[PDB]
């Protein structure tokens, strides 16, 4: 019969109502800058399909970040470019400053306005309680904006959040896996990093939506308030779901599978068994209790749900009492 | 490398 179809609870038809040029990234005509404006200085890091360099813009002495794009599927270069251009100027979105080509290899490279090479993962084990709530709220601003623009990031994790802690500014980066949401579309489940994969990716449910990013955000939050990194620490994609079921319980896992008529891969059958839901208080101890409150546990509980439709949206999340102090102090 | 090297 097939799996039951699903629709985003929010921003369902934003791309349908856009001019086709907005989301038809394969037809996008790239505006190329001048590679001679920039001099690479040193390598900052490496992705599986990218090389990242610190560089200087010699025309104005500004430091920038240069990302060399090299996906196997050429289609993904225009996808990342078109998403970055559609999102440019939105809150806490990294700003694409230029697009050039390596003069030797002719490989496309993105030029970003500089942010300090310090990600949320290097910082979030030394933050106070208030700073976790502040930066979580800033990430939610970025996610609600990109969701409202029809885009799911699909790779939300601490290494993709750059923070300038001195200036308390935050940028959500690496839009190389981001996609446009279209109702009824079946997407690739081989996205995101293992520890942050939502249950829909692990049980192979393809008609997912923005709510995938909200599961990943819940995984980051649990890691921070509990000082456990990663919070769900599987050895492969099958064990990853087992790690989740040992916390959220198996009853709601199978209710989820029943609801969408999902065919569970037989590799799961021998390793899941039965698990009761563990109350979130079971993870509190003396070295993390200063980060844990009733509002944090209630908020966490509403992000980490098997059923993607039951998870808080980014907008609903920003109204949670967990952020009441941040919202008051912000005005 | 854009500007030499
Ligand atoms: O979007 C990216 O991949 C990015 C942005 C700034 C710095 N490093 C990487
Ligand atoms: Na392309």
């Amino acid at each position: 019969s097939g799996p039951v179809p699903s629709r985003a609870r929010v921003y369902t038809d934003v791309n349908t109502h856009r001019p086709r040029e907005y989301w038809d990234y394969e037809s996008h005509v790239v505006e190329w800058g001048n590679q001679d404006d920039y001099q690479l200085v040193r390598k900052l890091g490496r992705g599986k399909y990218s090389e990242v360099f610190e560089a200087i813009n010699i025309t104005n002495n500004e430091k920038v970040v240069v990302k060399i794009l090299k996906p196997v599927k050429k289609k993904k270069i225009k996808r990342e470019i078109k998403i970055l251009e559609n999102l440019r100027g939105g809150p806490n979105i990294i700003t694409l400053a230029d697009i050039v080509k390596d003069p030797v290899s002719r490989t496309p490279a993105l030029v970003f306005e500089h942010v300090n090479n310090t990600d949320f993962k290097q910082l979030y084990q030394t933050l106070t309680d208030y700073d976790i709530r502040f930066y979580m709220y800033e990430i939610l601003k970025a996610l609600d904006y990109c969701h409202s623009m029809g885009i799911m990031h699909r790779d939300v994790k601490p290494h993709n959040v750059m923070i300038d802690h001195e200036h308390r500014k935050l940028r959500l980066i690496d839009w190389g896996l981001a996609e446009f949401y279209h109702p009824g579309q079946e997407y690739n489940v081989r996205v995101a990093s293992r520890y942050f994969k939502g249950p829909e990716l692990l049980v192979d449910y393809q008609m997912y939506d923005y709510s995938l990013d909200m599961w990943s955000l819940g995984c980051m939050l649990a890691s921070m308030i509990f000082r456990k990194e990663p919070f769900f620490h599987g050895h492969d994609n099958y064990d990853q779901l087992v790690r989740i079921a040992k916390v959220l319980g198996t009853e709601d896992l199978y209710d989820y599978i029943d609801k969408y008529n999902i065919e569970l891969d037989p590799r799961f059958n021998d390793i899941l068994g039965r698990h009761s839901r563990k109350r979130w208080e079971r993870f509190v101890h003396s070295e993390n209790q200063h980060l844990v409150s009733p509002e944090a546990l209630d908020f966490l509980d509403k992000l980490l749900r098997y059923d993607h439709q039951s998870r808080l949206t980014a907008r609903e999340a920003m109204e949670h009492p967990y952020f009441y102090t941040v919202v008051k102090d912000q005005a | 490398a854009x500007m030499v090297p």
